[PDB]
DNA sequence: ATCGACCA
DNA sequence: ATCGACCAGGCTACG
């Protein structure tokens, strides 16, 4: 069972599920838009003010204009977010303080999020302005200089699909078989921001991609990784258990990435540490069934395919390295319609299964049961329309990352997360 | 010695090189390990042993067999050792541990090239599956030196000292180098297998094989390796 | 920061 | 990011 270096391939059929009980094909963005605009996304935000507050530091621009009107007509098509309107907030001058002005004065009409525009790249002020906006209210930054040769038509209705999550909107979610796969999947481990510094994440998903509850640790050094990351992961949980108190959590799975402390034999130790203590303190079921793997895009392996697939190996791949290492191909080139697309070439997930509670009989079967989650995963990501060739479980805790580091480096606000509901149980990372 | 008969249309290729040829019997020789010792060739700290093996070894020796463990995880790093030393012109070792790493200066015309330097790099480990299977796992990597240093230099600072228009040509020469891009930075239709024949090409020039196979020289025996990307199947 | 990749 | 994206029919764009 299992031969090594073959490979077997995830059985497809995997779809979407739109709204009004509706379900659409994966890899098809041209399906899935037509599908959103006839039965709307998974689910509609329900919001406070129906306002939009956008700010900018062009008056009376026509790019402006055409932005507002794009934006205020796919709202109400595409993502069935019905009687927007959209207040313009003037800032004088784009530094900090001017702008930070009409965010504060944005906020004070009441308002359900603010899509500010800048006028060039300037990382330190953006995530200045970042670091702000994610402690208070959903936010979608613009450059004006960028959007101006642009189609503003794909510029804004890919745009949407993050800033409707963001204000709490479920564009889509996957049709899995309730009978198979994990019950939560918790995406864990640290992420190096300095030469000596790190932070670590743990954040819990449904088996058809949402996230649930999500943490973060204080910025620590390494001699100190283990002891966050045990904490971080029982926190995640904790916030998990109480806003889903009827769940009776049976099969669970870790997914461990990052670039972090050298510790593997430690790590995997404190990992199943965690779990026999969420097990006494009846957060799971005392008879959970687990596993522990390890998930890096990082590593020397190329796999080519058939010449019909621009040389590439098929969706769902997955190739037997050794024993208990696979490589998965996530993403391939996909039918346009006029035909297939050109692609520079793409490279697999490198899978380890690391520990496990599983019995011998049932192991392979288990094995090749989170195989499979972990290609579904890699479909579900709110950030856009393209496809990452990342499973959901790495890709969120990446874009955590990128926040956390460059605030770090640049002078921005402190996040402050587990203090705020919003902010662990909505995708402000996108 | 031992020989990979088969080893790993729906077939899948990856960048394992097999090791079809190797003796099945090597002389290994173990020491306490102490604490000023320092990692090279021909010798291994696995836990308080450290190991010497090939050169290393002289009078007084075990021989080990493909059945013990710890084979593998010696013979991983002997292979190195090995194709260390057989290294052709105008390749040159860069670094050699677990890993070993080996660079050329790329020649081949572009633009640019009187200020920025481009070079190969190989990077190959050593890939332990089955039992008795192993092969050398080849990447590739692409640096980019500013010529009067001979240092490396960002995408960044060469668009601050060179300008923007420098950089972005760098950047397509390099995609293109690694045929990822077409010289004129544009995705075309046989990418992967172009970056395949670029692996196996570098190769088999970085180790002076002219053929499909070629055969190095251990103390225990000889080695064989078969230049051509494992293949994969799909399971019955 | 539209996003999508990608040495250590 | 060096670049361009997505529907059926057919105003070959837009949707
Ligand atoms: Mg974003």
């Amino acid at each position: 069972q299992d031969p090594m270096m073959e490979y077997k391939i995830v059985e497809n059929g995997l779809t979407y599920r739109i709204g009004n009980g509706a379900s659409v094909p994966i890899s098809n963005t041209g399906e899935l838009i037509k599908g959103l605009r006839n039965y709307g996304p998974y689910e509609v935000p329900s919001l406070k003010y129906n306002q939009i507050a956008l700010i900018h530091n062009n008056q009376f621009s026509s790019l402006i204009n055409q932005l507002k009107s794009q934006i205020s007509s796919k709202i109400d098509e595409v993502w069935h977010i019905h009687n927007i309107n959209i207040s313009e907030f003037i800032y004088d001058s784009p530094h900090f303080d001017s702008i930070k002005s009409q965010v504060d004065n944005a906020i004070d009409t009441g308002v359900d999020g603010i899509m500010l525009v800048l006028p060039e790249y300037n990382t330190p002020l953006y995530y200045k302005l970042k670091s702000y906006l994610i402690n208070s209210i959903p936010s979608q930054f613009m450059r004006y200089d960028i959007l101006s040769n642009r189609n503003l038509t794909f510029y804004v209705d890919n745009l949407l699909v993050q800033f409707v999550s963001k204000l709490g909107g479920k564009p889509w979610i996957l049709n899995v078989d309730p009978e198979k796969g994990s019950d939560i999947i918790i995406g864990t481990g640290a992420t190096r921001i300095d030469n000596v510094n790190l932070f670590c994440f743990a954040m819990v998903f449904k088996k058809d991609g949402t996230m649930l509850w999500n943490e973060i640790s204080p910025i620590v050094t390494s001699s100190e990784y283990l002891t966050y990351l045990k904490s971080t992961i029982k926190k995640v949980v904790y916030g998990f258990k109480k806003s889903n108190p009827d769940w009776d959590v049976e099969k669970l799975t870790l997914h461990v990435s990052g670039k972090r402390p050298k510790m593997k034999d430690g790590e995997t130790k404190i990992l199943k540490e965690t779990v026999e203590e969420l097990k006494k303190q009846e957060m799971v079921s005392r008879d959970v069934k687990y596993a522990i793997l390890h998930l890096n895009e990082t590593h020397p392996f190329w796999v080519m395919g058939d010449p019909n697939n621009r040389f590439h190996p098929y969706e769902g791949t997955k190739v037997k390295l050794s024993s208990k290492r696979y490589l998965l191909t996530l993403l391939q080139p996909y039918l346009k319609r006029n035909g297939l697309e050109m692609v520079t070439p793409i490279k697999p997930l490198s899978v380890e299964i690391v520990s496990d509670n599983w019995t011998s009989e049932e192991y392979y079967h288990n094995v090749h049961e989170i195989l499979d989650e972990i290609y579904y995963l890699s479909k579900m990501n709110w950030r856009g329309f393209r496809s990452r060739n990342l499973p959901v479980t790495v890709n969120y805790p990446k874009l955590v990352a990128g926040i956390i580091a460059n605030v770090n480096r640049y002078g921005g606000y402190p996040i402050n997360p587990e203090g705020n509901r919003s902010l662990q149980t909505n995708p402000w990372f996108l | 010695h031992h020989h990979s008969q088969d080893p790993m249309s729906g077939i899948l290729y990856i960048n394992i090189y097999p090791i079809v040829n190797y003796p099945e019997t090597i002389k290994v020789s173990a020491i306490p390990y102490y604490e000023e010792f320092l990692p090279g060739k021909w010798k291994k700290r696995i836990g308080d042993l450290i190991y010497l093996y090939g050169y290393g070894i002289e009078n007084e020796f075990d021989e080990i067999d493909n059945s013990n463990a710890l084979f593998g995880k010696i013979f991983r790093k002997y292979l190195l050792d090995i194709l260390s030393e057989n290294i052709a012109t105008p390749w040159q070792l860069k670094e050699l541990g677990s890993t070993l790493r080996l660079v050329k200066e790329i020649t081949e015309n572009y633009e640019f090239s009187n200020i920025i330097k481009l070079q190969y790099e190989l990077i190959i480990n050593v890939h332990h599956w089955q039992n008795t299977n192993f092969g050398i796992i080849v990447d590739l990597k692409i640096n980019i030196l500013d010529r009067e240093n001979n240092q490396r230099i960002s995408y960044t600072k060469i668009k601050d000292k060179y300008g923007e228009s420098v950089k972005k040509k760098i950047w397509v020469s390099v995609q293109a180098f690694h045929r990822h891009l077409t010289p004129e930075g544009k995705k075309y239709a046989t990418a992967m297998r172009d970056k395949f024949n670029l692996l196996t090409g570098l190769l088999k020039e970085a180790f002076g094989s002219s053929e499909d196979e070629k055969t190095f020289s251990t103390p225990d025996g000889e080695i064989k390796i078969v230049f051509k990307p494992l293949e994969i199947v799909e399971v019955s």
